[PDB]
């Protein structure tokens, strides 16, 4: 069991940059796969980005190019470097830490954070 | 105009009874009976014909024909010949004689022997013997139940090749395997609905649908263990076995059970391939929270619930739904084993190649992670990968063997069912050949093979439910009990 804590959220203007981080209280940071998600107040949880063991990374269609994800194995922290933010990016960005085989088997669990609102002004 | 008489020396009737009926005359001749030259011999030949006392539809029309050729009326040095219509009335029901041995020359409808439109003194005689059928057969009126060239009787519902004890032993075997398989799959359905908010992710929830299939499939297997429920599924209104369903003379309890069994089991079997594919593509993205199946969920159900539907409808279209007394359900390919090759062995074989491919491929990717990234993640993570590789290993070994068992059992029925059918036919011939004028069945299906074949069936349902036999599910039920 691990508890996440996101930070860096806030209000910003269109075309600006922001950096969100996800600190995981607990030594178990490697044995868990982690990624960033976002959910609007009237939309379902959407996928953003993820980081693999090496340079492997996955981004969304409306996210690829502008967003950048990197992990700090030593600091148990995952970062999301958002650049050139658009107003349609307004949502509560969450951070998930799930077991490797979480999707394939019901026994595994997924641990989420509290999330941070990121509003973009036109 | 006596086109119906022939010159003959009348002899005194040494017997005043023909096939159990009184004779209104007292003179006979052996002129018409070309196989006998004495009344004692003609009477002996009638004992041989008396074996046809079975199959009533032929015994009713051949009694007058025989007591008109072997014991005809003779008066004033003149013998009365049987009418041609009296002879024509035996070629239909008694087509078995032409098959078993062939009609004699003097019993074929010829103008010189059977002229058209003649009076018969035997038509005024009442024959009380209606026709009794041996134990394996039973009286029936609907033509769709008659055994081959045995018009008047069909096969009894209870399988004649197995005794009451063998039926009771097999039912207990199914009652035991059906209950455990039903309770195991129900335990998988319960653990999923108890935590459906989180369990409803599709790389894993597919197990919920597989156990749902084998559960519904087990319900059709356990339906027979109700009061008078098996007789309604396997038997007909006349008391004969079901075969060639659906029809229009019987009820729907047989086709209903078949759809529950065949559709549920085939759906769960194809779910296995969808599962192996889902596991194959999820492992490729292992190490990240990415979902490669984000838009393939609906496509999974539209393919898994439609294939077994086309297969089931195709079976109903060719009307090959039969009923078995020992198993207690209705299935395809019981009577004609050829259909079980394309509607059972074909779908099962295909899911073993494609399903086994993704299974082996999926383990290869899981094995590359341990080799490509050593020491990055350990402790629990490392144990989860190896434990899953072992769980997938014992699972493919189990599915590969159960399919090998099924192909072995099917090839066993493909190779001996023809001989089994001969054995029962010869067994029905001797019964009338020895008694009227002990038998034993040569070969019969092996009950052990039937159990071994069911073991692979029920074993598959129990193997699907072992995936939630973890310490994480025990905590799911320990939480529901506290909130109570
Ligand atoms: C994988 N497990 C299968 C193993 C074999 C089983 N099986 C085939 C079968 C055959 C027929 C049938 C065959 C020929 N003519 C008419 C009917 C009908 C139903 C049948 O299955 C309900 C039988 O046990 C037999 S053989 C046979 C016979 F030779 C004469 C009369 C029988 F009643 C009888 C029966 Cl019953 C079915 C399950
Ligand atoms: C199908 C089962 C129930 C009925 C079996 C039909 C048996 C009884 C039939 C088929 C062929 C028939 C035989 C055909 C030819 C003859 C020749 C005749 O000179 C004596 C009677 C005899 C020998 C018949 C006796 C009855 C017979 C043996
Ligand atoms: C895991 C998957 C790939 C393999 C398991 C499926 C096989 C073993 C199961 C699915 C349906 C089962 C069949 C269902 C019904 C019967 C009728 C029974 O009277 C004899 C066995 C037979 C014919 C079963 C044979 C085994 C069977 C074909
Ligand atoms: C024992 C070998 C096991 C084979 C593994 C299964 C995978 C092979 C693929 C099978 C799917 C094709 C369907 C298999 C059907 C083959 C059996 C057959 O041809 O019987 C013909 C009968 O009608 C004659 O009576
Ligand atoms: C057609 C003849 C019989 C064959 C039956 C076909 C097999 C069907 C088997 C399973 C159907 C799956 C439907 C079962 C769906 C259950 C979902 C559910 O209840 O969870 C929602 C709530 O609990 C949470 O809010
Ligand atoms: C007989 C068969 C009827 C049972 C069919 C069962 C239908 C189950 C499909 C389902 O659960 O939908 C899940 C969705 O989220 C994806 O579309
Ligand atoms: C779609 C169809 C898929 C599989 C089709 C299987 C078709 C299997 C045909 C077997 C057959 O014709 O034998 C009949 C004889 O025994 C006498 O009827
Ligand atoms: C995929 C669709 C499933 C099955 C398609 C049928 C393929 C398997 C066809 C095997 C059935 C067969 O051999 O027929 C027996 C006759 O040849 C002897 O009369
Ligand atoms: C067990 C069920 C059996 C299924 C038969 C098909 C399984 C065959 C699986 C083949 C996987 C494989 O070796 O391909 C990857 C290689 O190219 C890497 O060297
Ligand atoms: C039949 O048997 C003899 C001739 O075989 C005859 O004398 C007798 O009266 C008859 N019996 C009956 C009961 O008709
Ligand atoms: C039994 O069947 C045979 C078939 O060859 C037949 O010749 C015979 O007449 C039948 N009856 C007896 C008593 O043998
Ligand atoms: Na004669």
């Amino acid at each position: 069991q691990v508890q996440l804590q996101e930070s860096g959220g806030g209000l910003v203007q269109a075309g600006g940059s922001l950096r969100l981080s996800c600190a995981a209280s607990g030594y178990i940071f490697s044995s868990y796969a982690m990624g960033w998600y976002r959910q609007a107040p009237g939309k379902e949880r959407e996928f953003v980005a993820t980081i693999g063991w090496g340079t492997i990374t996955y981004y969304a269609d409306s996210v690829k190019g502008r967003f950048t994800i990197s992990r700090d194995n030593a600091k148990n922290t995952v970062y999301l470097q958002m650049n050139s933010l658009k107003p349609e990016d307004t949502a509560v960005y969450y951070c998930a830490a799930q077991d490797l085989l979480y999707y394939s088997f019901p026994g595994d669990h997924a641990y989420w954070g509290q999330g941070t609102q990121v509003t973009v002004s036109s | 105009l006596s086109h119906c008489g022939r010159a003959a020396h009348c002899e005194p009737l040494r017997y005043n009874v023909c096939l159990g009926s009184a004779l209104p005359y007292g003179a006979t001749t052996t002129l018409l009976a070309g196989d006998s030259d004495s009344q004692e011999e003609a009477h002996g030949k009638l004992v041989l014909w008396s074996g046809l006392r079975n199959a009533p539809r032929c015994w009713a029309v051949i009694q007058p024909l025989l007591c008109a050729v072997y014991m005809p009326k003779c008066e004033n040095d003149r013998v009365e010949l049987p009418s041609r219509t009296l002879c024509q009335a035996t070629r239909g029901p008694c087509a078995i004689v032409e098959r078993e041995r062939g009609w004699p020359d003097f019993l074929r409808c010829t103008p010189d022997h059977f002229p058209e439109g003649c009076p018969n003194e035997v038509q005024n005689i009442k024959f009380n013997s209606s026709g009794q059928c041996e134990a394996p057969l039973v009286r029936t009126d609907n033509p769709k139940s008659w055994y081959e060239d045995v018009e008047g009787c069909g096969i009894q519902c209870q399988n004649p090749l197995f005794t009451e004890a063998e039926h009771q032993d097999m039912h207990s075997y199914i009652a035991a395997f059906g209950a455990v398989t039903g309770l195991c799959t129900l335990f998988t359905l319960a653990t999923f609905v108890a935590d459906w908010r989180n369990s409803n992710r599709y790389p894993a929830v597919i197990l919920f649908y597989v156990n749902a299939c084998f559960f519904v499939g087990s319900i059709g297997w356990l339906a027979q263990f109700m009061d008078g429920a098996r007789r309604e599924i396997v038997c007909r209104a006349d008391g004969t076995m079901r075969f060639g369903e659906p029809t229009s003379s019987e009820t729907l309890s047989c086709v209903i059970i078949f759809v529950i069994v065949y559709y549920a089991l085939m759906a769960g079997v194809v779910w296995f391939v969808v599962l192996t594919y889902a596991w194959h593509t999820s492992f490729k993205a292992l190490g990240t929270t990415y979902q490669p199946l984000s838009g393939k969920t609906s496509y999974f159900h539209l393919l898994t619930w439609s294939l077994p539907f086309v297969l089931t409808v195709a079976i109903l279209a060719v009307a090959q739904v039969d009923g078995d007394s020992v198993s207690g359900i209705c299935f395809v390919g019981y009577k004609n084993y050829r259909y079980r090759a394309g509607f059972v062995l074909a779908p099962i074989g295909l899911v073993l190649i494609v399903g086994g491919y993704f299974l082996i491929r999926g383990v290869m990717t899981l094995f590359s992670i341990k080799s490509n990234h050593p020491g990055l993640l350990s402790e629990k993570a490392a144990s989860k990968i190896n434990e899953t590789m072992l769980r997938l290993g014992i699972f493919g070994f189990l599915a590969f063997g159960f399919v090998l068992i099924t192909f072995s059992c099917h090839f066993y029925d493909f190779f001996n069912q023809a001989e089994w059918e001969r054995s029962f036919r010869d067994y029905v011939l001797c019964q009338a050949n020895v008694t009227i004028g002990d038998c034993e069945i040569k070969n019969r299906p092996s009950l052990l093979v039937e159990k071994i074949n069911l073991f692979a069936m029920f074993g598959t349902g129990i193997a699907m439910s072992t995936w939630v036999w973890t310490k994480a599910t025990l905590l799911i039920w320990r939480r529901t009990w506290c909130r109570l």
